RNA sequence: CUACCCAUGUCCAGGGUGAAGUUCAGGUAACACUGAAUGGAGGCCCGAACCCACGCACGUUGAAAAGUGCGGGGAUGAGGU
RNA sequence: UGAGUAGCGAAAGAGGGGUGAGAAUCCCCUCCACCGAAUGCCUAAGGUUUCCUGAGGAAGGCUCGUCCGCUCAGGGUUAGUCGGGACCUAAGCCGAGGCCGAAAGGCGUAGGCGAUGGACAACAGGUUGAUAUUCCUGUACCACCUCCUCACCAUUUGAGCAAUGGGGGGACGCAGGAGGAUAGGGUAAGCGCGGUAUUGGAUAUCCGCGUCCAAGCAGUUAGGCUGGGAAAUAGGCAAAUCCGUUUCCCAUAAGCCUGAGCUGUGAUGGCGAGCGAAAUAUAGUAGCGAAGUUCCUGAUUCCACACUGCCAAGAAAAGCCUCUAGCGAGGUGAGAGGUGCCCGUACCGCAAACCGACACAGGUAGGCGAGGAGAGAAUCCUAAGGUGAUCGAGAGAACUCUCGUUAAGGAACUCGGCAAAAUGACCCCGUAACUUCGGGAGAAGGGGUGCUCUGUUAGGGUGCAAGCCCGAGAGAGCCGCAGUGAAUAGGCCCAGGCGACUGUUUAGCAAAAACACAGGUCUCUGCGAAGCCGUAAGGCGAAGUAUAGGGGCUGACGCCUGCCCGGU
């Protein structure tokens, strides 16, 4: 702790993930309290493919509703992360 | 014309907010009656 | 001197500003400006305990020896400058130490005059020395009370004092407005009546110069509601009804003496308040 | 919200009136004094943004729990924000 | 119940097609119309997804409704340089110790927080159905550190770091006006269009455009400095080669510090009028892309609170430059090469997304804010842009409101010229009583203006000329009822009462003869203060000192302010 593995959770597969993944940049959610340089700790040590850049957004939650019962989505914090040239990718495959 | 809730993030949170009512002993009685009643929104 | 304004509008029809001949330079010493906050008649609580102050222009204090603790080394008046914190002006002095000190300006001085401040010093206007060495009958200002405290006594523009005749302890002083106080003898004092003598004849003229200074306006006695002020009432412009005129507190303000009767100044007066 | 204060920023389209002060020509013995040009100060003058709230009409279970339409006062200051 | 009644919340749509079961209200196109110193854009206060797509449509939409800011289902905000925190401080707040007080607490030192301030490194394009001085494409810049390379010192007879220590500097008001430059706008050169069917125009005819950074170099309008050097110091807690004080030398500018902007650079880049292919999960984009200059006008910006003047005399600490104390053995510099965090980034921000119970003719900082006429942000009409304001149809009555005409008479109406009508822009003539000598006074009362020509007028600004602009003044002549033909621009003039005046007040009936006001006074107060708020501590008064504060009375100016101390 803080390990590389628990920092990331998933890749986020949207229409944005179609065009960005062909340009050596990849989407990942990160935990709520994990900074930019903890993300470079992951991809170097989990994936072995060296980071070009880390760019981190965060979102607030949409307060959805079901019936009478209204409540708020958990807050999300994604990360567009770029890699070097001459370096592969270790996605779903 | 002008009405009385000219909204502020700062001035609302400083007059009425939390640590302002953990400040004084009379201000914490406001945080006692907000607890023995058992409201959800403790002081706004 | 005092100029007078030609009535170009109705703001001007009485107003006078002084000639500003005594002053030499505008931009003061940067290294003795002390900053100020206009307080506005407020208290340390926050209540406004002084009526009708506030409104003024941005003042900025300049540090003044009202003591002249340093001694013997002659001064050499560089410039005489203007200070919004009081009536009179201030003369900048370059001592031979380099201790550039704003020190209150008596009349008759210009650039270049020697000003010592020892007990050995002269009776040239400006020189300062304790009251034992002062001879009977000189024009003195900047008097203190306790030795070395600071010149609480006389300071304002165009005022002075005397020395009537003294002992070892104390030195009698006919102060301004006639009070003869047995002022202590080793009290440091300085010599001369205070410059800018024509401050009184300055006709203010237009209303807002008392707001420029500033002073908030005052609301009189039979104007406020009979709640708020103990003269007010009537069906408008009623006579000043109740016996013993009365402040906005219940105390008469025609001649009702306000000195403590049991007070330290029962010994320290030979003659008081000629009225 | 509003009354007052304090600290710090910000706003005031345009054009007029012309003083103090100066310079020059004249003037006395020096002053005084007088006229030209220069000069732009002023809770000055007009008038818009802005602020106010005197008329009138309307509206009055209103578009509006205080406004709207024509007009109006202040508009470099004791100013508005 | 009233009652299918009041109301449907200012403000032009119309026509064709399409969608669908259904269309005036949905979409597209084409005509027309409105704001255009706002109804435009950009971004705060706030709001918390209202943004985009794909479906629905019961409910909220003041009516329908295939539609929505409604419902669902997904998608949506990328920052070392932008705002804010790893910087500092203002009023204020909190406050170890401390001081007062039955308690709780009140205040407050050292300290620290707290921008609306000070300091501060990035820019021009592209880009999507959604984000941009973030992604990306080119340049840059900022700080830190060295696995590296070189350059230069010195080895405590010491390179350098040099401070929370000392200085300096940051560092500041308002008014006015030159200059100088840029934004911005418009002719002549050019380059792509084009020759028009309604008379005439291959013709000085028409349409459109005409560019561009931050960093870098180089100098510059111009601004300061008070001049610069040497020498000595009763100072600056301690120190100082720093600053301040004093003595000489040189003073026509040598020397410094700062600059708006110009110029090749930046760029053999990338926009650009327009050509808009393949058809593509038919956005129709990609792609292709000529000239791209001179001239004139020009600020409400900048140089710059710089200059001049005026008084009412105009924030503080660090970033930054120095000088010591102390470190100190390997350091300074250059290039290569690394590191660079947290939050904020969607969308509305004069609105249908906020404050108004409402998608309510209201209220909401600041920065951009064009053309013709014009002084101007006036006012009108238009480009840039945005908008058709979400019940309409069709009669043309009473009556209400909003307006516009009215013959003849004009205040007879009325408490009252309430109200309307009227006057108004420049230029010129001319202008009284009265006065505090400034005014009054835009007093009053009058005359001129449209166009053509003489005439690239006279003469100025600018330019070398060419060329534009800016143009009084006049003579001839034209036409109209009308010449500031429209819109916006004062109605005056006597005589009175009150109040000097500009101002302020009863937010939401009363702006006034009320209050303020300068001036006048009477009085108290010698400073641990008179009065204050405090139970007191503390603080105002005040880094004030009887030419100053507090209290009262009266209210510019002029003439004055007569009599009674019995009462109280």
């Amino acid at each position: 702790m803080k390990d590389p593995r628990d920092v990331l959770k998933r890749p986020v597969i949207t229409e944005r993930s179609a065009d960005l993944m062909t340009e050596k940049k990849y989407t990942f959610e990160v935990d709520v309290r994990a900074n930019k340089t903890e993300v470079k700790d992951a991809v170097e040590s989990i994936f072995g493919v060296k980071v070009d850049k880390v760019n981190i957004m965060n979102y607030k939650g949409k307060s959805k509703r079901v019936g009478r019962y209204t409540g708020m989505t958990s807050r999300r914090r994604k990360a567009i992360v770029k890699l070097t040239a001459d370096s592969k990718e270790i996605e779903i495959f | 014309m002008k009405r009385t809730f000219q909204p502020n993030n700062r001035k609302r949170s400083k007059v009425h907010g939390f640590r302002s009512r953990m400040s004084s002993k009379n201000g914490r009685l406001v945080l006692a009656r907000r607890r023995r009643k058992g409201r959800k929104v403790l002081s706004a | 001197a005092i100029k007078k304004y030609k009535p170009t509008s109705n703001g001007r029809r009485g107003m006078t500003t002084s000639d500003f001949a005594e002053i030499t330079t505008d931009k003061p010493e940067k290294s003795l400006l002390a900053p100020l906050h206009k307080k506005g008649g407020r208290n340390n609580q926050g209540k406004l305990t002084v009526r009708h102050q506030g409104g003024g222009h941005k003042r900025q204090y300049r540090v003044i020896d009202f003591k002249r603790d340093k001694d013997g080394i002659p001064g050499r008046v560089a410039t005489v400058e203007y200070d919004p914190n009081r009536s009179a002006n201030i003369a900048l002095i370059n001592y031979a130490d380099g201790e550039k000190r704003y020190i209150l300006a008596p009349k008759g001085i210009q650039v270049g005059t020697e000003i010592m401040s020892g007990p050995e010093a002269d009776i040239k206007v400006g020189n300062a020395l304790p009251l034992i060495n002062i001879p009977v009958g000189t024009v003195v200002h900047n008097i203190e009370l306790k030795p070395g405290k600071g010149g609480q006594l006389v300071r304002s523009a165009g005022t002075s004092a005397q020395v009537l005749g003294k002992e070892g302890k104390y030195v009698l002083v006919r102060l301004n407005s006639g009070e003869v106080r047995m002022i202590l003898s080793a009290c440091r004092a300085s010599i001369g009546q205070v410059g800018n003598e024509q401050h009184e004849l300055i006709n203010i003229g237009k209303a807002g110069r008392s707001r420029w200074k500033g002073i908030r306006p005052t609301v009189r006695g039979s104007v406020m509601n009979p709640n708020d002020h103990p003269h007010g009432g009537g069906e408008g412009r009623a006579p000043i009804g109740r016996k013993s005129p009365m402040s906005p507190w219940g105390k008469p303000t025609l001649g009702f003496k306000t000195r403590k009767k049991k007070n330290k100044s029962d010994k320290f007066i030979v003659r008081r308040r000629k009225n």
